């Protein structure tokens, strides 16, 4: 059996996220974020949601405290975000994916671009002279549909797994998902979560879509 | 370090800042025998044509000159003035008004960079060549004022003296003397002291007094020309910063020592010799009319307080 | 891709060059005021050229079609316009115009209203600045 | 466990901050204020309340002298802000975000735009020549509403911590936040300063706000 | 986008050949950089009103504001024959009433970024 | 297949011996400031050197055409130009330009547009990455 976890990141604020293997212009935007390099529409890396969100579980279901290697988390991490150790190796549960921006159409509507220019500075403190940088952040309020596939190998164990899922969700809704997320980027926020069966129908679908939907 | 204060200004003379506005002859202005100055809200009035006979009063408003202060608000039927924003006291002896600084809520304030631009006059008496990268600002830090009631402003109308007191068609609404004006001012003590401010504000005050001011005040004195008498020797307690409503040339320039003649003639070349008409030494000063019976008071100049915290 | 500036067609590869040699050009022959003094272009006022030129660029690159919009070329055509009023301000800015030949840059980029075009013509002013601040 | 500061910034003077990618005019503004691009709201970045705050705050524990990198603060300024020194880097607790505008309906209410034009110039002290300038600054009285986040990663330190962060902004009512906060602008004071935890009870948290509330 | 045949992609065009005719077959004293700058400081205020304005149709208040601007350079115009030299040389008056019979926001900045580019072409000139 | 450097050649045999002995030229004489001490190029100024010649080396490799594109070639001369932008910037980095000789070597590969004087430069560049890590380095 295969369920599919879907929803919706939108950004509560700017969000700059990744590096290009791009040029850059002198007096210019230097960072540019990462985009599907066909459509060169801003992208979320799959990889960046499952590293925080893998950190924040990791780190919270310890106790609070995580000095450990990504081999050294609980079972429960190691059982859905995948490890390799050598031994008693687990497959990862969850698949991510890379999440495109979505709404387009609606920041069209309001006619602007889909990413800014955030103009910031440092200040030396010795000297008094400053260092300006232009970042390349995402607008807020632009949403990023997404979709996590979850590999559903025993029934006894898949409520505490989106009880876990929920709680990382919850967990990422209270930090920034990347770039300089403690100078004001990255907060983001999970609506319209739901779960889906990829084929066949699940014998308690309801009980895990109530977790999520809650 | 960290020297917080609380400097009071107190208009001795008219106070009268910016205001990127130049309300015109016909615009929002009315003064009569009564003397006061409503000054009409802006977008209202003409939203309020819209709604009788539009290209008619349009048609008037630009064809009823060489008169529209008071000609049609009373023989056409806009007798009734509910429009006004404030009213304000007026002094003749004729239009394009300017106007004093306000928010978007519309309450007149002083800006503290203006007030920081003149302690920069008072405090570079001494070095002049006192460069563009200089230290001594990046610390002293000054502030907005109180946004003051609008009962403090007067119109005035501006005269300039070196014969007789010859009137000029400019319309200042400044503010009243005796008014006061809460600020904060704060810098750290290792490169500037109140004392510091004190002596600097009085030898600013004593080198435009003397050999340029009084030297021109013991000519040309005649029975237009002599409140207003010194306001220098009586107390320098209660020291004296202009302005920029208009004080003049010798004001905004500060290159002094040891300049005594030489100072009034390169002013007098620089001066006359790239804008105007050339005449002798000194050229004229600049103080205010208000009727019954012209005072004669000289803007810009105030009184300073300060308090700790 | 192509943009004749007076008589030469720079192309995508030799605007650095050329851009050397029109920053040279000014070097070793510097402008006079008519007042007999001692002056040249200062480094405030040609980043302000950059600037203005840049807030299209970082734009464009959003854009994937080589079609550029009109609002985009309202904004180039604005970009002209202003250095037109900075020109018109001081002669030195002027003379730099006239010298290293902006206006016929961007005249040639307003003719042909394409992506590679304006690229270029960006690359062209972005080596005037590297090369003013190389000399 | 992870808390929320909020409260509300009042703006007691103008406070022009930021720059834009937006075109000027000729004669009009330049250099207008950061804002958001999609809800036009004026902004206050988190990036500059941040920096703000970490030099008052770092200038104020260390006496009055500070001339040094910001990874050369004292460990009770580096674990509240960050820091990026080789080997000891210090997670930051503190989890800035971008401050958007939150009273419009009552600027509007008392029939007001959210900002204003502010003119100026510079005087020379030979010709008296002078050289205008507009500044746009949002108007005095406008709200900025904000959520700090705070990771409680060990209870040891967050009576001290959360006066720290007390104090960082009451340094903050006695200076400008950003712009030409010298020339008498950037004043601004806060209001409604308050605590509450992400998930879960504190049991150390009516303290905190006895701490925020004095 | 048409504000009197003046297209969004070709106003510094506009402007350019119009001041070209300006300065070419002038009047007599020649026109002052001062009243072409108060034009431009009457219309750079609901220039700043606009810039930041969410909505597509522009509000009453806007309009009165661009009425009274109507009634001022009619103002400078009946009170100075180079004024109306200037506004119906440079097709002034019936690009502003081109912007109250759109009303849109475009068309607005399109008009100012018109005025804009006469005053920087009188500056170039 | 050569790259003329100042006047001495550098082939696909000999250059790596030139990239240590120009390292060893800007170290044991680092570059005296005019404060009055002696200061060498930081490791993310030279590997910001190396990620803007690897941002065309990149697309380079993996293209058999022994004449380079339009569009590489365009690349090659961006980098010269904003190579000549950080050595305008700061002395210390115009200092390592002029000892290893960048622009000249960005010249001859512009000057011979074939891949294998970019991938020879390209090399050139990345023994010089490694050789500044080696030797005199920090670790």
């Amino acid at each position: 059996m295969k369920l599919v976890i879907e929803g919706t990141i939108v950004l509560k604020t700017g969000m700059h996220i990744g590096g290009s293997s791009d040029f850059s212009a002198i007096g210019a935007v230097a960072s540019p974020v990462v985009r599907d390099t066909l459509t060169r529409l801003p992208l979320i890396p799959g990889s960046s949601l499952k590293g925080k969100m893998r950190y924040l579980l990791a780190k919270e279901l310890n106790n609070g405290i995580l000095l450990n290697e990504p081999n050294n988390d609980q079972d429960e991490i190691l059982r859905l975000f995948g490890s390799s150790e050598k031994d008693k190796i687990r497959r990862a549960r969850l698949k991510f994916n890379d999440i495109k921006l979505s709404n387009l159409a609606e920041l069209e509507t309001f006619n602007v671009s889909s990413t800014e220019v955030k103009f910031e500075n440092t200040i030396n403190r010795k000297t008094a002279v400053a260092n300006p940088r232009q970042i390349e952040r995402v607008i807020a309020g632009s949403k990023f549909d997404f979709e996590i596939f979850y590999n559903l190998d025993d029934i006894k164990e898949v409520e505490k797994d989106f009880e876990n899922i929920k709680q990382g969700f919850d967990l990422l809704e209270f930090d920034y998902l990347g770039g300089h997320g403690t100078r004001g980027s990255g907060r983001i926020a999970f609506e319209n979560l739901s779960v889906i069966t990829a084929v066949g129908n699940f014998e308690k679908i309801n009980t895990l879509n109530e977790i999520l939907g809650a | 370090m960290k020297k917080t204060y609380r400097v009071t200004l107190t208009a001795l003379g008219p106070i009268f800042i910016g205001g990127g506005e130049k309300l015109k002859k016909y615009e929002y202005i009315f003064d009569k025998q009564k003397k006061v100055a409503h000054m009409i809200d802006h977008t209202k009035f003409t939203k309020y044509l819209l709604e009788k006979n539009l290209l008619d009063d349009f048609t008037s408003r630009v064809n009823s000159h060489f008169d529209l202060y008071d000609y049609l608000v009373n023989k056409k039927g806009i007798v009734f003035m509910p429009l006004v924003k404030y009213s304000v006291p007026v002094a003749q002896f004729m239009n394009d008004l300017n106007t004093f600084v306000k928010d978007a809520f519309g309450r007149p304030y002083i800006p503290g960079s203006s007030l920081k631009g003149a302690l920069r006059t008072a405090i570079l008496n001494d070095l002049k060549e006192d460069t563009k990268e200089n230290e001594v600002f990046a610390h002293l830090q000054v502030s907005d004022s109180e946004t003051i009631d609008l009962e403090n402003l007067k119109v005035y109308q501006k005269v300039d003296y070196s014969k007789t007191a010859k009137p000029l068609p400019l319309y200042r609404e400044c503010l009243k003397p005796n008014t006061e004006i809460t600020f904060t001012v704060s810098f750290d003590d290792e490169y500037l002291t109140l004392k510091k401010i004190q002596n600097a504000l009085h030898k600013t005050y004593q080198h435009y007094y003397i050999k340029w001011l009084k030297g021109g005040k013991v000519g040309e004195t005649l029975i237009k020309g002599v409140t207003f008498a010194l306001d220098q020797p009586s107390q320098n307690q209660g020291e004296i910063i202009y302005i920029g409503g208009g004080a003049g040339f010798v004001s905004k320039t500060l290159h002094y020592k040891s300049k005594n003649r030489d100072q009034a003639r390169n002013d007098s070349f620089d001066i006359l010799k790239q804008l105007f008409r050339t005449t002798y030494s000194k050229m004229r000063s600049v103080p205010d009319n208000v009727p019954t019976g012209k005072h004669y008071l000289e803007m810009g100049k105030a009184r300073i307080k300060l308090e700790e915290l | 891709t192509e943009l004749k500036i007076g008589n030469e067609k720079v192309n995508s590869t030799n605007f650095g060059d050329f851009a050397e040699k029109a920053i040279r050009g000014i070097n070793h022959k510097p402008f006079v005021n008519s007042k007999g003094g001692e002056q040249k272009i200062t480094t405030s006022k040609i980043r302000g050229i950059l600037e203005l030129v840049n807030k299209v660029y970082n734009r464009v690159i959003n854009t994937n079609d080589v079609e550029l919009s009109e609002n985009i070329l309202a904004d180039i055509a604005y970009i002209k316009v202003k250095i037109a009023y900075e020109s018109g301000r001081e002669p030195v800015v002027k003379d730099f115009i006239q010298r290293t030949a902006f206006t016929a840059a961007i005249t040639d980029v307003m003719n042909q209203r394409t992506r590679e075009s304006f690229l270029l013509f960006a690359r062209y002013v972005e080596s005037l600045i590297a090369y003013f601040k190389f000399y």
